[PDB]
RNA sequence: CGACUUACCAACCCGAUGCAAACUGCGAAUACCGGAGAAUGUUAUCACGGGAGACACACGGCGGGUGCUAACGUCCGUC
RNA sequence: UCCUCCUAAAGAGUAACGGAGGAGCACGAAGGUUGGCUAAUCCUGGUCGGACAUCAGGAGGUUAGUGCAAUGGCAUAAGCCAGCUUGACUGCGAGCGUGACGGCGCGAGCAGGUGCGAAAGCAGGUCAUAGUGAUCCGGUGGUUCUGAAUGGAAGGGCCAC
RNA sequence: UAGUCCGGAUUGGAGUCUGCAACUCGACUCCAUGAAGUCGGAAUCGCUAGUAAUCGUGGAUCAGAAUGCCACGGUGAAUAC
RNA sequence: UGCCUGGCGGCCGUAGCGCGGUGGUCCCACCUGACCCCAUGCCGAACUCAGAAGUGAAACGCCGUAGCGCCGAUGGUAGUGUGGGGUCUCCCCAUGCGAGAGUAGGGAACUGCCAGGCAU
RNA sequence: AAUGCCCC
RNA sequence: CGGCACGUAGCGCAGCCUGGUAGCGCACCGUCAUGGGGUGUCGGGGGUCGGAGGUUCAAAUCCUCUCGUGCCGACCA
């Protein structure tokens, strides 16, 4: 039920995001992964996901679960999107903690070029 | 006396008595006293109709009392102008509608409880008659 | 009627107030706030003293 | 464990008369001289002498007889 | 931590051998020791809840929460809010050291020590047993204090009945019985 | 300073009619059959302490005042005046000569005494009923010829003058009781 | 001891599905949310649910509560 | 200090039966708001301006409060 | 005089010396924001301790709570806890609701200047509805706007008890 | 200078003796237990010298059963205006 | 493409509970450890961080089951608009609308986007 | 030269 | 009828305003004094607020309803 806690964490913001329009970028931090996904403001349907199952990057990294990984995976998805023609989102932290992987994600994202 | 031990307003609104009844069907005991007309009963007659009818038996078998006086009737003084609020509470009523069984009974003959229901309904402003108990 | 109410002047040397209430019984001491200050348009200190 | 909060917590060493010596750490500061530990207190041989139920009838018969 | 590798080396297999577990995730494994002292004094005197504050940081190695009134209750004149109580929670070496040190030194210097009950066990394994003075952990000492406290111990297990917590208990050889 | 009515008030309220605060005791509302109501009240004048008797118009009507009573503490006297504590709100407070008269001899120190204030400041005091007190002076009673009970006139640590059985000596505490001025006991 | 009703305060709702609206135009006034707000209505200090863009009104019964949203179809 | 017997009362749950203007896990007919269309209607609609009167109503039907489901009673809604 | 429910006839409104209750406030945190949390009550075990304190677990499910009456609402919590703060800002305001009128209420959005947040963003008081008194007359501070020949001033005006 | 190495009441266990017979109801001994009591309210009592106060001893009664009663000595005062 | 698993939805109980069974290659959860980021009004419990020895026990997912919950009739049986009538406090007739409860029955959800393993 | 009542 | 102000130990009264303790006098119990009774002195005990329901953490106290006892008038017709 850790996952209802801090799904009824994350609903408040996803919501006014919902309410908003804005296309999200969603996190999802595994103890032995990281995730990232954006999602058009329906919230059906998504753009580009990048995440550490991937072999793109599972093979360039050591461990999966840890900040270098996360700001892989950061890279990796604002890279996507840029190409994509998506630069404009709002960060979606899904329940978590912004601090640590989670934050590390989200700076290797504002610097490899996602505006938000 | 049948009266509410509690209730969560003194007074109640006249309101109107129309429509058929709701406990129609004689379930507890095999015979019934179902009211014909359309009334309203006091705790007043029904004591009076249950006295008769358990003494007519001489407390023998099982009667139910399918109905419950919790309309609190209030009346004015004498004597007093027609304004200055609603009166007092006077008695307790039952309203009554066609259909309702207001009394039942088992474990006596058939013609017992006829003659037992005929001196109760003897004390009740209503019309009723008999009702006996029917599989489904 | 124990709550009385009070000006909050501007230290921005103007003239400019507030005017609000304060328990003057259970918070003696005096309400200091960073109130905008409309007559030279910035956020200043306001100190409380009596309406006069 | 935050750093100024909690008591100090070293290893101290435990001695009891059952000839046990005990390194064990606690927030007595010195050392420590025990009198009864686990293993000497008189819990398993002692259900018995901690009763004294006995027997009167016997106590009289031994006391005298016929 | 000497109790925890005891346990992960001898108790884990002893109870799998007994209970026929199948998974060694089945076996019962204790979680927390909480202390407790509810001091109803201390609206009287708050310096008292201070001491007993002082006396159970010595008796464990943490500085002690002060839980405070949930409701407030006229019967004892408790006004909610009041701080009422003490409470220490103690997972892992802390706790490890802790329950050595009480199976092992405190539970013997208890006056008249018959045995603990083998029937104070919540129905769900969880044990809870009580002192009656402060004085038999040697962390305190009888001649600096002045008031005799009192407090209550709180083994929580994963043992789904009591039985398997007794048990496991017993496989700790706790002293109850 | 609500203005109050005659058929308004009852027993309790502190009115101020005069320039002088009141305090009704008693009330007696009439309304006869053809004319005009009044009261007719049994006031107490609130500062000399005497009951004044007063019919009300119905009309006829006065301000409220701020007259209040709570339990304030004594504490010390220096020249002349009294000065007491509150335990709630521990405020401090003077009163005079004139608010202290005749239990000047039957306060001594820490006495929780109801106190009666005006415009936030003393005008009457009243002594607890029984206070403790000490005898500083006394005749060393000697049965003598005495048939009777006798009594025997003693000076008190501060000033008063009670009639105490015969045996209270010199040093004995005694408890009076402050309305009658009289012996209860000798408080061990 | 009776007789002291209050004023009556003009609550319900004031433009009903499928209306015409201009921005800013009061749609239900109300105590509490019994209406929420969905696309282009906001919610007032005091609950009442305001238009924020222009179009027609629509009243949905969204949620996983079974709760009733107005929303405004941008026309 | 422990207690043994048992003609009465019985909360909580479970089955069954009713009641409510200030009860609702259900819920119409009408009425009300908005849109579209044909026919009809001496614009019957709205705005601005000149002139008013009137603001004691009554009874009959329907839905009610009060009263006694009394009154050619009384107070409302609608015709 | 004001607020809540019913009467009130499923839009709004609707009377009676009809049926029931409340208000004439409180709060500089009980406001803003960010982060986090989920109750009442029973059962069992537990030092004094007990019908009921504090501790632990379980059942339960919001029967709890909301500063204050009742109604509607509230889990994304509007409830509880903590950090930083003053948006309890100034000038406006598309457009609506509600009034015979005086008025009263809701409000996205624009400009200046802040607060919290990494950011999206939120914030011009408080879950909402009671907590109030028109005009005159006069007081206080500001302000060149006027100032009875002219320069001042008095006194008026404009803005904020 | 402490409810104490004061006080010994109460109670548990174990015994001795007298006596047909120590349950109701003896006395004494041993071990343990260690109440109240920290100088005593109003009132009240005895005593003027080997007296009061205090310390022991014996006897009658009597198998056993006295802190009572009757005697004996040891130490030995204050005051009487 | 077929099945498995993750996230974000659509829908908001025919979708939820309960009982039985089952899943660890991957994913997930538990798990290991704690100097460092960070944390406890005490507690690495939680929140974090560094990892992969063990386990699917708990949870989570999936399959089955009709003990509940839930849905529910075409269709048949109260009220009511309009007109008329009566024995008029309450009903009837013509006409239009037509429940609530209950019965038969249904029911162990359906589905969109993108991501990781066997056949192809 | 304070008080001091009564006894079927 | 209303309004209204009472109901607290055996009796008579406080308290209540401004919630957390129930007080005062007489009486009552046991000594003492006395030949004995009384006066007197020394000590002791006693109630929980007419009743019920609410507000509250908690009600003698605050609200509301009941029961009982007093007081005022229930007039112009
Ligand atoms: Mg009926
Ligand atoms: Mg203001
Ligand atoms: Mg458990
Ligand atoms: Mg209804
Ligand atoms: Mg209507
Ligand atoms: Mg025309
Ligand atoms: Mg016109
Ligand atoms: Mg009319
Ligand atoms: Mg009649
Ligand atoms: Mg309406
Ligand atoms: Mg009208
Ligand atoms: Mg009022
Ligand atoms: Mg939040
Ligand atoms: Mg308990
Ligand atoms: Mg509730
Ligand atoms: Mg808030
Ligand atoms: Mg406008
Ligand atoms: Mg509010
Ligand atoms: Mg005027
Ligand atoms: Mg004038
Ligand atoms: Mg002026
Ligand atoms: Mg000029
Ligand atoms: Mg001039
Ligand atoms: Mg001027
Ligand atoms: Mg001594
Ligand atoms: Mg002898
Ligand atoms: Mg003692
Ligand atoms: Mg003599
Ligand atoms: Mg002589
Ligand atoms: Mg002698
Ligand atoms: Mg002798
Ligand atoms: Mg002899
Ligand atoms: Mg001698
Ligand atoms: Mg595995
Ligand atoms: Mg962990
Ligand atoms: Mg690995
Ligand atoms: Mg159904
Ligand atoms: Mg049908
Ligand atoms: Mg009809
Ligand atoms: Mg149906
Ligand atoms: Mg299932
Ligand atoms: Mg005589
Ligand atoms: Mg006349």
């Amino acid at each position: 039920d850790k996952k209802s806690a801090r799904i009824r964490r994350a609903t408040r913001a996803r919501r006014k995001l919902q309410e908003l329009g804005a296309t999200r970028l969603v996190v999802h931090r595994t103890p032995r992964h990281i995730y990232a996904q954006v999602i058009a403001p329906n919230g059906s349907e998504v753009l580009v996901a990048a995440s550490t199952v991937e072999k793109a990057i599972a093979e360039q990294l050591k461990y999966t679960g840890n900040k270098d990984a996360a700001a892989a995976v950061g890279k990796a998805v604002a890279e996507r999107a840029l190409e994509k023609g998506i630069k404009d989102v709002s960060f979606d932290r899904s329940g978590f903690q912004y601090h640590g992987r989670v934050q590390a994600l989200a700076d290797a994202a504002r610097e490899a070029g996602l505006q938000f | 006396m049948l009266q509410p031990k509690r209730t969560k307003f003194r007074k109640m609104h006249k309101g109107r008595n129309r429509g058929l009844a709701q406990g129609t069907d004689v379930s507890f005991g095999s015979f019934g006293l179902k009211a014909v007309g359309r009334g309203r009963l006091t705790a007043r007659q029904i004591e009076a109709a249950r006295r008769a009818m358990t003494r007519a038996v001489k407390r023998q078998g099982k009667i139910w009392i399918r109905v419950f006086p919790d309309k609190p009737i209030t009346e004015k003084p004498l004597a007093v102008r027609m304004g200055k609020g609603k009166g007092n509470v006077e008695y307790w009523v039952a309203l009554i509608q066609p259909g309702k069984v207001l009394y039942e009974m088992d474990g006596v003959p058939e013609e017992l409880a006829r003659e037992a229901f005929k001196l109760a309904a003897a004390k009740l402003p209503i019309k009723t008659t008999f009702v006996t108990k029917t599989v489904m | 009627g124990i709550r009385e109410k009070i000006k909050l002047v501007s230290s921005a040397g103007t003239g400019h107030f507030y005017t609000t209430t304060k328990n003057k019984r259970t918070k003696p001491e005096k309400l200091e706030l960073k109130k905008f200050d409309p007559v030279v348009r910035q956020h200043v200190i306001y100190k409380e003293a009596k309406i006069k | 464990m935050k750093k100024d909060i909690h008591p100090k917590y070293e290893e101290i060493t435990a001695s009891c008369s059952c000839g046990n010596v005990m390194k064990i750490r606690s927030t007595v500061g010195h050392d420590l001289n025990l009198d009864v530990c686990s293993k000497c207190h008189p819990f398993f041989t002692g259900k018995q002498r901690d009763v004294a139920t006995g027997g009167r009838v016997d106590r009289f018969n031994k006391r005298f007889n016929i | 931590a000497k109790l925890h590798d005891y346990y992960k080396d001898e108790v884990v297999k002893k109870l799998m051998t007994e209970f026929n577990y199948n998974s060694v995730m089945q076996v019962p494994r204790v979680e927390k020791i909480t202390l407790n002292m509810g001091v109803g004094e201390a609206i009287a005197d708050k310096k008292l809840l201070d001491n007993a504050a002082a006396d159970l940081a010595a008796i464990s190695g943490q500085k002690p929460l002060i839980t405070k009134a949930r409701k407030s209750v006229a019967g004892f004149k408790i006004r909610q809010g009041y701080p009422i109580g003490c409470k220490v929670t103690l997972r892992g070496e802390r706790m490890w050291e802790f329950f050595e040190r009480l199976i092992t030194i405190a539970v013997p210097r208890i006056r008249d020590f018959r045995g603990l009950s083998a029937k104070s066990f919540d129905g769900r394994g969880n044990y809870s047993m009580g002192v009656r003075e402060q004085i038999i952990f040697p962390e305190i000492d009888y001649d600096k204090v002045d008031r005799v406290r009192g407090l209550d111990i709180t083994i929580t297990t994963t043992a789904k009945s009591d039985e398997e917590g007794r048990a496991l208990l017993a496989a700790f050889d706790f002293p109850f019985r | 300073m609500a203005t109050y009515y005659s058929n308004d008030f009852r027993a309790g309220l502190k009115i101020m009619l005069d320039g002088e605060p009141y305090a009704v005791e008693a009330s007696e509302f009439v309304k006869p059959g053809k004319g005009q109501a009044f009261a007719r009240v049994k006031l107490r004048r609130l500062l000399t302490g005497t009951r004044v008797e007063k019919t009300f118009k119905s009309t006829d009507s006065a301000e409220g005042a701020d007259v209040v009573d709570m339990n304030l503490t004594y504490l010390y006297n220096d020249g002349e005046f009294w000065h007491f504590m509150n335990n709630e709100t521990f405020e401090q407070l003077s009163a005079d000569a004139k608010a202290i008269g005749d239990n000047a001899k039957w306060l001594l120190d820490q006495a929780e005494c109801i106190v009666t204030l005006w415009n936030g400041q003393p005008i009457s005091v009243t002594p607890p009923n029984f206070v403790e007190l000490e005898i500083v002076d006394t005749d060393p009673g000697l049965k003598g010829d005495t048939a009777g009970t006798g009594g025997k006139p003693a000076t008190l640590s501060t000033g008063a003058v009670v009639k105490v059985p015969l045996f209270v000596q010199i040093g004995e505490v005694i408890k009076v009781d402050t309305r009658s001025g009289e012996y209860v006991s000798r408080v061990k | 001891r009776n007789g002291r009703d209050s004023e009556a305060k003009r609550l319900g709702v004031k433009r009903f599905g499928g209306e015409s609206v201009l921005a800013g135009s009061i749609i239900v006034r109300q105590r509490g949310t019994k209406f929420h707000a969905g696309a282009n209505v906001g919610c007032g200090r005091d609950h009442t649910l305001f238009a924020k863009a222009d179009g027609k009104v629509k009243f949905e019964v969204k949620g996983p509560k079974n709760r009733k949203f107005i929303s405004i179809e941008a026309e």
